[PDB]
């Protein structure tokens, strides 16, 4: 969308997280892992849920108005009669069709924005102990165990503690 | 007129609404089909529907 992480920089989605909207997932000296983020997916599930009350259960009330089928041609009145119904019906339909179209847009775009939020969250908390491949992924520069790496999903790493080591292998010499 | 239920002749229905302070005047020298009283009028949340599905 606007934001180009979702069908963008970020290839392709995870089936296998079922936990989350938006999530981690590593490879250290260890192994492997994933993980959702909670915040980012309420977010998301948030905007859409009052997106969705703002439609949903909303009806008016109507109880008596004119007559819409009719056994006998008439006329003047009935003409008339049916012109109203009918142009009234061709305007709420325009209404229906773009509100979901435009709602839509912007659910998309919406959801885009906040991969790309976590993504600029994880960025910067990682300073200059992380290089970004482009593909989503961040190349952590030292040693980070799944301590280390969870650290980073709830937001507690602390980039001083690895700052000359991670800088170190940034920055190694052909020696 | 076409015969209906034996008869070839008709009845035209009329109303008068006549409201209160006003007061009601009937004439006639022949064919009158004469009322009986007065049908109350509400404004309410009703209607009609023509429809044959089973309640
Ligand atoms: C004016 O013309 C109309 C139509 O020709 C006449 O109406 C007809 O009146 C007769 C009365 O004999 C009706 O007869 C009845 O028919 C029904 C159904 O067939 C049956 O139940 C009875 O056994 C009887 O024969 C006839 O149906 C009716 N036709 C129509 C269209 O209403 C009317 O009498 C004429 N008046 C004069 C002065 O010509
Ligand atoms: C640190 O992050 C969140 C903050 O609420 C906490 O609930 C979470 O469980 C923490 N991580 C661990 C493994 O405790």
């Amino acid at each position: 969308g606007l934001f180009g992480a979702i069908a963008g920089f970020i290839e392709n989605g995870w089936e296998g997280m079922i936990d989350g909207w938006y999530g981690f997932r590593h490879q250290n000296s260890e192994g492997t892992g994933q993980a959702a983020d909670l915040k980012s997916t309420q977010a998301a599930i948030d905007q859409i849920n009052g997106k969705l009350n703002r439609v949903i259960e909303k009806t008016n009330e109507k109880f008596h108005q004119i007559e819409k089928e009719f056994s006998e041609v008439e006329g003047r009145i009935q003409d008339l009669e049916k012109y109203v119904e009918d142009t009234k019906i061709d305007l709420w339909s325009y209404n229906a069709e773009l509100l979901v179209a435009l709602e839509n847009q912007h659910t998309i775009d919406l959801t885009d924005s906040e991969m790309n939020k976590l993504f600029e969250k994880t960025r910067r908390q990682l300073r200059e102990n992380a290089e970004e491949m482009g593909n989503g992924c961040f190349k952590i520069y030292h040693k980070c165990d799944n301590a280390c790496i969870e650290s980073i999903r709830n937001g507690t790493y602390d980039h001083d503690v690895y700052r000359d080591e991670a800088l170190n292998n940034r920055f190694q010499i052909k020696g | 007129r076409p015969w209906v239920r034996g008869l070839s002749s008709r009845i035209s229905i009329y109303w008068t609404i006549v409201k209160p302070g006003d007061v009601l005047v009937i004439n006639s020298n022949g064919n009158l089909i004469a009322p009986r009283g007065y049908f109350k009028m509400r404004t309410g949340k009703s209607s009609i529907m023509r429809s044959d599905a089973p309640i």
